[PDB]
């Protein structure tokens, strides 16, 4: 209803120092979806594998 | 009352169940060999009844007690020689059998080495001796220990035909007076079959 | 199958693997004479990066010379070891660990009068030194054995045992320097070595209970 | 109560969907009620927000370590051969939130030191955690054969957890003998707290999640041999 | 025959899997950091001692590879490479050695960018930090192959072979930490870095015959 | 005319002359063992005859050429195997015959894989296998190369009686098309004397 902050991204993005917050956030979200994209793509590739042994 | 037993051995290698079930007891004078192909787990199966291996299943029972309570009272009676004969290749012939002899050495390590087969090698570097005489200083000790559980692991490596008759016949009163023997030989035995305790892995 | 029995064994194997165990003496001595020559004739910078540059060479030293504690013995020997010898497995590796220390520790401190005058170090310098060496690669020993325990069936040589064992001589390497540079301005220095005594008292009597596990995993 | 069967993949199947669905919706309130809705300080400006980026990165970088202690320690006195993958289902995790936290303290003092990279004691402490994780993964992943690399690792962790109270202080106090101070006096603020022990909270769900997804990637990892993966 | 084979065999004998690829970078961070934990945190102060650092990390690394260059091969495969493999035994050697490069080099080369910030040094600092780790870290294998092969190939050596891999390195190592120097001073290299071409052309051509050399002799 | 043709070697390893005047020719198509005992230097003749050593005195002729001469048009037809099998102990045996094959064609391999014995090991790395298996796999570079000449040292080391015969029977077609091989075994060959000759290490 009320934040802290004023108006769209000429307000909000820009807190004078964007280009630390928003390095720290990329470097945040990036490590930790490669994570889970890796978790997932191994959960799918042993089955994979399991179909490619079963012959 | 037996002496060194097992209890339900097992081993898993992950992808075949080498021995299940296991259970075999050796009383005091039992010449036994570990019949079994090139794949078989006789080398793992010695490993366990030594002690350096844990079973994933069973235990092995040794006098009454398991393995890890009695680890002292057991060590000196055992001797174990694996594929890896276990000694510094750098030292010379007799330096090696004088760290495994407790006392009145210096004068039957030269003996133990005499009955061996390696008369006149003694002070040369073992990395100097050939493939077949460096089984011999490792074999030598059958001479030398009071042990009364000898585990050998493919004691008929590259010993020469003169060599093997000796052996074979120290392991004979050995096995003869109070000891125990477990080979794991791929060589035929001259001794007579009526007398080797035949087990396999089952 | 005595204790003593294996330590005079070790060392006499020790000394027949020479041009081995006299490559990270070598390592030590390029090592500080490098910084000096890198750096020109500066006086008060290399008197205040000396007892840094010593403490960095002399555990690079004992990792360079850790790679042989158990390695050899892996083709061979490292059994009749915990099948023999009723001596228990953390007296055997407490033999193994106290050899080495007279094989890389014990050359490390000795030639330390003459380190000390080449880098200008006074005599008490030369005996912070001395008493921080006495007390911290027996250190280095004790920590790097369960390292090369682990590693000795892998024999993935250098960066493997580097990446298991450096991190754990921090505290060491921090305390030792901090115990030298207090001895700069020739302040008395008796603090940094409790810190240092206590250490070695706590990873001698853990460590070889450690090794002996990592030996018996690495066995198996 | 405890009789582990590979059941563990079908016990750890139903909890991955529910720890994860409401694992992001505690994080998007613990990253939207601040980073939005929190004042920001005095000194700092509006970059006093990296806290939740960085804060909840550095308690669960060692929240984790101290978590494979146990892993390791059920699985090496005990003898228990699943509990003991544990240890190497939680260590890229853990490796993971440590170079974040490094990251975000990085981009968190340059606006102040000037520098991208300056030795802090919650900075190096960090570092030697990311270096004793990587030990533990370099150490994991090079074992030909398994049930032996996790008891070595195992083994490692147990060390690194007994040296990690001895190298932190070591490090905090080789801070006070060059620096000779400390750079943040501790102050949170109390509206600015709840939005941060949201934070923590999210991070704590989103790394179990994570371990039960390694979880059952490693327990395929070594029974692929076996009729149970017939499915 | 196929000296890529024997390049690709040596590649896939030391990454087993590709998690160890960055097991080099860890090692080399850890030795880079290993240094001002000792020195202290002075950004000014670190940015002179430099290449003393990073040469002794690339030096360290160097002999921790040599070891699995040559001795693990002895035990049980190295007559191969000799018997076997019609091609020139030089030839031979020349793959294994720049592939020991390629753990040793390539690490620090792709981590140059990382440790030129972390210690404090400048763009200029990189660029010709660059171009003395590329053209000269080979050169460190070439030259320290010969020396290995008689330590850990010939039985019954003394400790005077100690003295055939380490040494020739030293004026390596004072020409490269020496030409770093031009660059904390902002003046150009040139001369000082031209000179190192003639040692890597020098010791790329005579290098493998010599290790060639060596190896006959030892296995004799 | 005629292959290897070693003529007056000499070798004074230590103290002792191993061998004087050693003047043997091998023609095409000959299966030879080098009769001794424990301690010869049949390991040093099996090297001084691949090149790896070099004589005290008089010098291997191959092919009518010195050896150290040609080392070109020799290393293409010879294949030694020795006491240690050359196999790096971290690859699979897949990978280790990947190498040691001329064509790297992983189909070949395969089929040596499952000829020798290993039938399904072609993933285990060879560390894990056994100590007889590691030396089947060395000894699995029997069907894939075409190389006439086999020098042999102590090829039956660890193998069962079945590997035995199966390596005794590969070696039974090698040498009547063109091939040579040169044994130094101490166990008694299965095939009749009358196909052997017999080089007394004299
Ligand atoms: C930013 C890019 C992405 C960040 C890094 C993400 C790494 C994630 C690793 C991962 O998911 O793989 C897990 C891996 C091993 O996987 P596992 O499943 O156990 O093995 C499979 C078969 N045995 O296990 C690992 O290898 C874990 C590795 C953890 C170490 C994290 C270190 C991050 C390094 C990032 C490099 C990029 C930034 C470099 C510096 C920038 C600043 C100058
Ligand atoms: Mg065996
Ligand atoms: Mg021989």
């Amino acid at each position: 209803m009320t934040p802290a902050f004023a108006s769209w991204n000429e307000f909000f993005a820009m807190g004078g120092y964007a280009f630390f917050v928003w390095l720290a956030v990329v470097m945040t979200v990036i490590p930790l979806v490669v994570l889970v994209v890796h978790s997932v793509m191994q959960h799918r590739a042993i089955l994979r594998g399991v179909a490619q042994q079963r012959a | 009352m037996g002496m060194l037993e097992a209890r339900e051995l097992l081993c898993e290698r992950d992808e075949r169940t080498l021995f299940s079930g296991l259970s075999f007891t050796l009383n005091a004078g039992e010449w036994v060999q570990i019949t079994g192909s090139n794949g078989a787990g006789k080398t793992t199966l010695l490993r366990l009844l030594t002690g350096l291996s844990r079973p994933d299943a069973g235990e092995v029972l040794w006098q009454g007690q398991p393995l890890h309570q009695v680890r002292d009272s057991y060590h000196q009676n055992l001797l174990w020689i694996g594929h890896q004969p276990g000694i510094k290749t750098r030292l010379t012939a007799l330096e090696n059998l004088h760290f495994y002899h407790r006392d009145g050495d210096t004068a039957q390590c030269l003996e133990a080495l005499a009955q061996a087969g390696l008369a006149g090698f003694e002070d040369i570097p073992v990395n100097q001796l050939s493939a077949g005489q460096q089984r011999r200083v490792a074999l030598a000790r059958l001479w030398l220990t009071r042990a009364t559980l000898w585990i050998l692991d493919e004691p008929f490596t590259a010993i020469d035909v003169n060599g093997v008759d000796r052996l074979t016949q120290r392991m004979a009163q050995h096995t003869e007076q109070g000891g125990i023997v477990i080979l794991t030989t791929h060589q035929p035995l001259n001794v007579a079959e009526s007398k080797i305790r035949r087990i396999s892995l089952t | 199958m005595m204790f003593w029995r294996i330590f005079r064994l070790e060392l006499r194997v020790a000394f027949r693997h020479s041009a081995e165990i006299a490559n990270p003496l070598w390592f030590f001595l390029i090592v500080i004479t490098l910084f000096p020559l890198s750096i020109g004739p500066e006086p008060q910078l290399l008197a205040r990066i000396a007892p840094g540059i010593i403490w960095v060479a002399a555990l690079l030293s004992s990792l360079l010379a850790l790679e042989r504690l158990f390695r050899d013995d892996l083709q061979d020997g490292s059994l009749e070891q915990l099948m023999l010898l009723p001596l228990p497995l953390p007296a055997v590796v407490l033999a193994k660990v106290m050899a080495h220390w007279m094989v890389t520790g014990l050359p490390l401190l000795i030639l330390s009068p003459l380190v000390a005058m080449l880098l200008g170090m006074d005599v008490y310098g030369w005996q912070v030194m001395a008493l921080t060496l006495l007390l911290g690669t027996p250190t280095l020993g004790f920590l790097g054995a369960p390292g090369v325990a682990l590693t000795v069936g892998l024999k993935r040589g250098g960066v493997l045992l580097s990446i298991l064992v450096l991190p754990l001589t921090i505290p060491l390497l921090i305390f030792a320097t901090a115990a030298m540079d207090a001895a700069s301005m020739h302040l008395p220095v008796d603090g940094y070595l409790a810190i240092l005594g206590a250490l070695l008292a706590g990873t001698a009597t853990l460590s070889p209970f450690a090794t002996a596990a990592a030996l018996r995993i690495s066995i198996q | 109560q405890l009789a582990i069967p590979p059941r563990l993949y079908q016990i750890c199947g139903w909890f991955i969907p529910w720890l994860a669905i409401a694992s992001v919706v505690v994080l998007t309130v613990g990253w939207i009620w601040g980073f939005g809705f929190a004042p920001a300080d005095y000194q700092q400006g509006n970059s006093y927000r990296i806290i939740y980026l960085h804060v909840p990165a550095a308690i669960w970088s060692m929240g984790i370590y101290a978590s494979m202690a146990v892993a390791a320690f059920i699985g090496l006195v005990w003898q228990m051969k699943m509990a003991n993958l544990a240890v190497a289902a939680m260590a890229p995790i853990g490796a993971v939130f440590t170079f974040i936290a490094l990251v975000t303290g990085s981009a968190w003092g340059k606006p102040m030191w000037g520098t991208w990279w300056v030795w802090d004691a919650r900075l190096t402490s960090e570092l030697v955690l990311l270096f004793l994780y990587v030990g533990v993964i370099a150490l994991w992943h090079a074992f030909d054969d398994r049930r032996l690399a996790g008891r070595a690792a195992g083994i490692l962790v147990l060390i690194g957890v007994v040296n990690l109270p001895i190298i932190h202080y070591s490090v905090e106090w080789w801070n006070t003998l060059h620096q000779g101070s400390t750079r943040m006096q501790q102050s949170i603020d109390p509206a600015m707290r709840s939005p941060l022990r949201w934070s923590i909270f999210g991070f704590l769900l989103l790394s179990a999640t994570l371990t039960l997804m390694r979880m059952r990637n490693l327990i395929l990892l070594m029974e692929k041999r076996r009729p149970w993966v017939s499915e």
